[PDB]
């Protein structure tokens, strides 16, 4: 995509279009420190469900 | 025109017994102002004008009383009273002509059709001295940036030809031009373009203020070793100016005017008259105001977010009552630049 960054000039308004775009940027900024040490696209730290209404076949989740 | 007897005579008459030339003839040009049947033009085009039927009475100035206007002949003025309004008559007819009228009779009353030709384009003149032409008093004359009273009256200042580049003409004559005739002067005078423009607010001026950078572009700080200065220069990496850069503040009352202060009202009202009219090139100056809280919200799109550079008026959900604080800043009233170059050539070997 395209990612731009802001700039804070004096007389510059205000557009709630800016700070999505800059907090779309660490993000980014995360996976180049995160990318020195990884192979292939990430994963789960848990997950956990809850499995009473099997009978009454239905399926739902506690912690994720 | 046939509106003006129409509007006038056919109306008002109901004080036309007591009514004053001087004021009958004004009504006329103020009866159809809009494309009028100028009295300037008399000097070739009397003809097809439809003036009103002042001549052939011989009256003198705030004495026309009678009120009589025809509508078959297509001109209007056909007046001659009789045995009153000789006004400068001294002899009676020559010998040829009233030979052709036959006999000072009668036929008198279609002769001074001709005979008053004189006298009906000069009562128009007469007038024009006491109301246009000599008088005004630039109160009469009454222009929009037209008449002539306003612009023989106005270039003791310096202005003609300078209205260029302004959004407005020259209008705020009517209380500077006392002040705009001291040379080199004042700081007293900002006090007045504020009370002016908007009542209700108060104005201050600080004439020095701590302003800053002008960055230089060597930094001079090099202890040198072939060739060196003292005797003034002596700095870190800034330098400070003082010299120039007064300080304004605003104090207003009224929260229909604090709205007016904010980009977009009144702020191009000071931005214009300050530039181009009472300063121009000598200072830059610096604009601050204080109100209560503000009226002030926020991230909304495109273009009317900010109250200058801060924000505020969004915050308290927790207190009934007032506290003081300054508003925000406006920007300095400068103009300046390099243009780019460098140069190739010189002055004289003299």
């Amino acid at each position: 995509m395209k990612i731009y960054r802001p700039l804070w000039e004096d007389g510059a308004f205000l557009m709630p279009q800016q700070f999505q775009q800059q907090a779309a940027w660490d993000v980014h900024l995360a996976d180049s420190v995160a990318r020195m040490g990884l192979a292939h696209p990430w994963g789960v730290v848990a997950a956990e469900f809850d499995d009473s209404l099997l009978p009454l076949s239905r399926l739902n989740a506690t912690r994720l | 025109s046939q509106s003006a007897p129409a509007r006038l005579i056919t109306r008002y008459r109901k004080q036309l017994p007591y009514i004053n030339f001087y004021r009958f003839c004004q009504l006329l040009e103020q009866s159809q102002p809009d494309q009028p049947p100028i009295g300037s033009g008399w000097q070739a085009r009397q003809e097809a004008v439809r003036f009103c039927p002042y001549p052939g009475m011989g009256f003198p100035a705030s004495e026309i009383k009678d009120a009589v206007i025809p509508e078959e002949s297509h001109l209007p003025p056909i007046v001659h009273v009789t045995f009153m309004g000789l006004y400068g008559v001294t002899s009676p007819l020559p010998a040829h002509y009233i030979s052709d009228i036959a006999q000072q009779r009668e036929g008198h009353e279609a002769a001074a059709d001709f005979l008053d030709i004189f006298s009906h384009r000069l009562i128009t003149q007469y007038y024009r001295i006491w109301r246009k032409y000599s008088y005004p008093a630039t109160f009469e004359a009454g222009g929009q940036d037209k008449t002539s009273q306003y612009l023989l009256g106005l270039a003791r200042l310096g202005i003609p030809g300078c209205a260029q580049n302004i959004a407005t003409p020259v209008s705020r004559f009517l209380a500077l031009l006392p002040l705009m005739l001291l040379p080199g002067r004042t700081a007293e005078g900002l006090t007045s373009l504020v009370t002016l423009l908007a009542p209700g607010t108060q104005a201050r001026v600080w004439h020095h203020d701590r302003r800053r950078i002008p960055l230089k572009t060597p930094l001079t700080m090099r202890v040198h070793h072939p060739v060196s200065l003292k005797s003034r220069p002596v700095m870190g990496d800034h330098a400070t100016d003082v010299n120039g850069q007064v300080l304004l503040q605003l104090s207003t009352q009224t929260g229909s005017e604090v709205q007016g202060w904010l980009p977009g009202g009144h702020l191009y009202s000071d931005l214009l008259a300050l530039l181009h009219v009472y300063l121009g090139s000598r200072l830059d100056v610096r604009l601050q105001l204080c109100v209560e809280r503000s009226l002030l919200p926020d991230a909304r799109l495109s273009c009317r977010p900010a109250a200058g550079s801060p924000q505020l008026g969004r915050t308290a959900v927790m207190r009934t009552q007032a506290k003081i604080a300054t508003s925000a800043a406006r920007v300095m009233t400068i103009s300046l630049g390099r243009y780019q170059r460098v140069q190739e050539h010189y002055q004289r070997k003299e």
